[PDB]
RNA sequence: CUAAGAAAUUCACGGCGGGCUUGAUGUCCGCGUCUACCUGAUUCACUGCCGUAUAGGCAG
């Protein structure tokens, strides 16, 4: 998204209680929908908003620069099969792997 | 998933501009899911008008060469770029860093139909060379051999072998074919049992650890290095299911609007480099794509190789 | 209603192979094919500093404490050897037929539409004039391009390759042939009518095209120029990099398609400079500039949306822009 | 029906300033290499004569 909203993402990640807030607001808790808002209303589209972060946005669409790639049925068909980049997948072969090369225990 | 009654030798393709990055965790030779892609394309185009099947690839990958280059002070590699036209303001466009790689590579196909009995080996194995000889590979044209010495024609060989004896010399002649390379074969057993290992080893461990612990070179303390079976490469195995499989119609910007469109993740396998010496036989080495499109796994591998 | 496919990708006709660049004498031509290929090595250069100053550091003191610290940089170069004043160039380029067909299409309205607009566009006139244009771009060395500058003469031979052996051969005088002028000729004609074919069938055809340009004993040849980002790495790299095959100079096949599409002579603006690259948008690199703006009515896609959404056909030289810009390829669409 | 489809890196450059690597040196004791083999398979398509002959025959 934009680089300037990027601030309520902390603002979705905090530790008050001692878990992320996401999971915080996406169950119906007690402590839920009055530490923020003093309105039972506000505070249900405040929610609503808030979680709607993780949902995806839009129609479901692939772009035509982004990649489609065939792939034969066993019987007689064909599915179109758009990839997505596994960005979170690469972060985390990212992070090993700066573990194994700058890593403390790995240089010493 | 069927045995194949021949298997076509595609010789000595020089592919000029393949897709370098295989995956968005590996690169280096393409992806297997582009070979076996290739051949369907093939079978589409020119396997239907000679009433035969083309299913199951073996790749031997007689040459490579990466468009990348070292800089100085560094360990790692970077990807020569193509300078893309300007934008219609005059100013330089984004660049995408996409890798290119210069292909040598010889194909295995299985052939099974009636068509194999309509007409001679030879007048279908050139028809699919000569079909092949305008296509891409893995994003790169192939040069289809132009005034050098001797040129390579295919040598379609029938399976369906006589005797035991003959069908082990047509098979040995044809490894001798391609000798220069190396088959990429799926080591999905050996990928599951070194997740067994490291289990036992260390538990909680993913598949993608032990993916990883099979590449890299682990230096171990009294300083030696721990041995690995074979080359043991990172391949893409296919791809998972991120999405429900939506309508023909329903995704916006597709690529056709009759082709159902399922977004997918890319997954990751172990594949071993071999001198094609070390197999029974030239069939076991052919990928076969394998959908089970109700819970993804659009996969592509070497089954009946072991 | 007829609207626009929002994928719409063509294949590149006319891909030419990496252009190997060899080194031999002129009257040796014929027995080129033993012809040892040109290297390209490493040297170093000890410059001085002569780029513009920017009115803070035109002080005589702080001038001459950057000329005492030396600019050294590492720069790859291809030369001839001292005994061979001819460079060799040898591609092969496939002809593709379905010039006028897709890869991807959403619509198939569309599809049909486009494809009954490029059917017309056969019978009418052909590929004939386009495929005229990319013989003369063949048959001049453009595709030499820094080789082709001060060479003393070039010469072209261009080879059939129908299974395995010539079936045509054509030699042309590259120099003879303009850069910007494209004539009528009877050889030309000729390869026009082998790769308008070519363009117009199923299969492929099959051309060798070598160039031999006598630039001068043990000069330098100009291979393409690696792009090597430096990504702010803190270690001094070498300026200038080179492109090879194996041990082999060689120039990239997107220079060659490049100097092979260079034939848009219709654009808008003045022609001082003669034919243009076809690209969407006219873009030319070595000007920073782009003719054939959207604002005026002469850029390839709304001439594509005129041509076949609107049925307001060009004019024929923007007709034969738009089909060199399908024989060019693109990925187009809009969202 | 191929992480598909697409692409100009590039223009110019002074690396030379200068230099003692030296001395000194034990490689040396010891050794069973045997046995058994048809180059020859038409392996010399060779020499001369009649005939203008390259066409065709003959002699030992």
């Amino acid at each position: 998204g934009n680089a300037a909203a990027l601030d309520v993402f902390k603002f979705l990640s905090l530790q008050y209680q001692g878990k992320n807030l996401l999971n915080w607001l996406t169950e119906d808790s007690a402590e839920a929908l009055q530490a923020l808002s003093d309105n039972a209303e506000q505070a249900r589209e405040w929610r609503q908003a808030f979680i709607g972060i993780t949902t995806v946005k839009g129609a479901p669409a692939s772009h035509s620069l982004a990649k489609q790639l065939y792939f034969p049925l066993p019987g007689s068909g064909y599915h179109l099969l758009a990839p997505l980049f596994p960005t979170s997948l690469v972060h985390h072969v990212h992070a090993l792997l700066r573990e194994a090369r700058f890593g403390d225990a790995a240089k010493a | 998933v069927t045995d194949p009654e021949a298997l076509l030798l595609l010789p000595r393709l020089s592919i000029q501009n393949a897709n370098a990055i295989s995956s968005p965790l590996t690169w280096g030779f393409p992806s297997p899911g582009a070979f076996t892609g290739f051949v369907h394309a093939l079978q589409r185009r020119v396997g239907i008008s000679l009433d035969i099947e083309l299913d199951g690839v073996g790749i031997v990958c007689h040459r490579f060469e990466a468009q990348i280059s070292q800089p100085a002070g560094k360990r790692t590699k970077v990807f020569n770029l193509t300078r893309n036209p300007l934008n219609r303001d005059g100013s330089t466009a984004a660049i995408v860093e996409e890798g290119r790689a210069h292909l040598e590579v010889s194909l295995l196909l299985g052939v099974h139909g009636d068509g194999l009995d309509d007409h001679p080996a030879q007048e279908i194995a050139r028809q699919v060379q000569e079909q092949a000889g305008a296509m891409r590979l893995a994003g790169g044209s192939i040069l289809p051999w132009c005034n050098e010495r001797f040129p390579a024609p295919n040598a379609e060989l029938l399976m369906l072998g006589g005797s035991d004896e003959q069908r082990r010399k047509n098979q040995r002649r044809l490894t001798r074919r391609l000798l220069p390379g190396f088959a990429l074969v799926s080591r999905e057993a050996l990928l599951q049992q070194h997740l067994e290992t490291l289990r036992t080893t260390l538990p909680e461990a993913t598949t993608l650890d032990a993916l990883l612990d099979l590449c890299r070179i682990n230096f171990e303390p009294p300083w030696q290095v721990r041995d690995k079976p074979g080359w043991l490469v990172p391949i893409p195995a296919g791809y998972n299911a991120l999405s429900p499989l939506y309508l023909p119609g329903e995704v916006r910007n597709a690529r056709d609007r009759e082709t159902p469109l399922r977004f997918v993740e890319n997954l990751f396998g172990l594949g071993e480099w071999l001198s094609p010496h070390r197999v029974a036989a030239l069939s076991d080495l052919l990928w076969y794509h394998h959908a089970e499109p109700d819970k993804g796994l659009y996969r592509w591998s070497t089954p009946r190789f072991v | 209603i007829l609207s626009t496919a929002s994928v719409l990708a063509f294949e590149r006709k006319l891909d030419p192979s990496d252009a190997l660049m060899s080194a031999g004498a002129w009257a040796q031509r014929d027995a080129s094919q033993e012809w040892p290929a040109v290297t390209v090595r490493e040297k170093s250069v000890r410059g001085t500093i002569s780029n513009r100053l920017k009115t803070k550091d035109r002080d005589p003191a702080k001038l001459d404490a950057s000329i005492q610290s030396p600019n050294l940089q590492t720069v790859d170069v291809a030369n001839l050897p001292s005994d061979a004043d001819t460079l060799k160039v040898r591609f092969t380029l496939r002809v593709l037929g379905g010039a006028g067909t897709p890869s991807a299409c959403n619509d198939a309205a569309y599809r049909d539409k486009l494809l009954q607009t490029v059917a017309t566009y056969v019978n009418d006139q052909g590929f004939a004039e386009l495929a005229r244009r990319y013989a003369h771009n063949l048959a001049n060395a453009r595709f030499l391009w820094r080789n082709r500058v001060g060479a003393e003469a070039v010469e072209v031979r261009i080879n059939h390759i129908r299974q395995g052996e010539v079936a045509r051969a054509w030699r042309f005088d590259a120099l003879a042939i303009g850069l910007r002028d494209f004539k009528a000729d009877a050889e030309l004609d000729a390869l026009a009518e082998l790769i308008a074919s070519g363009l117009s069938g199923s299969g492929h055809v099959l051309l060798e095209v070598v160039a031999f340009a006598r630039i001068g004993d043990g000069q330098e040849v100009f291979p393409s120029q690696e792009l090597i980002l430096d990504k702010g790495d803190k270690k001094g790299q070498k300026s200038k990099t080179l492109y090879s095959v194996r041990d082999a100079a060689a120039i990239h096949s997107q220079k060659i398609g490049n100097a092979l599409r260079t034939i848009d002579t219709w654009y808008p603006d003045e022609d001082g400079l003669g034919p243009i690259a076809v690209e969407p948008y006219g873009s030319v690199t070595s000007q920073g500039k782009a003719y054939r703006q959207p604002k005026q009515k002469l850029d390839f896609y709304t001439l594509l949306d005129n041509w076949v959404l609107r049925d307001e056909a060009p004019a024929v030289e923007q007709q034969h822009y738009v089909i060199a810009n399908l024989i060019r390829g693109g990925v187009f669409g809009e969202a």
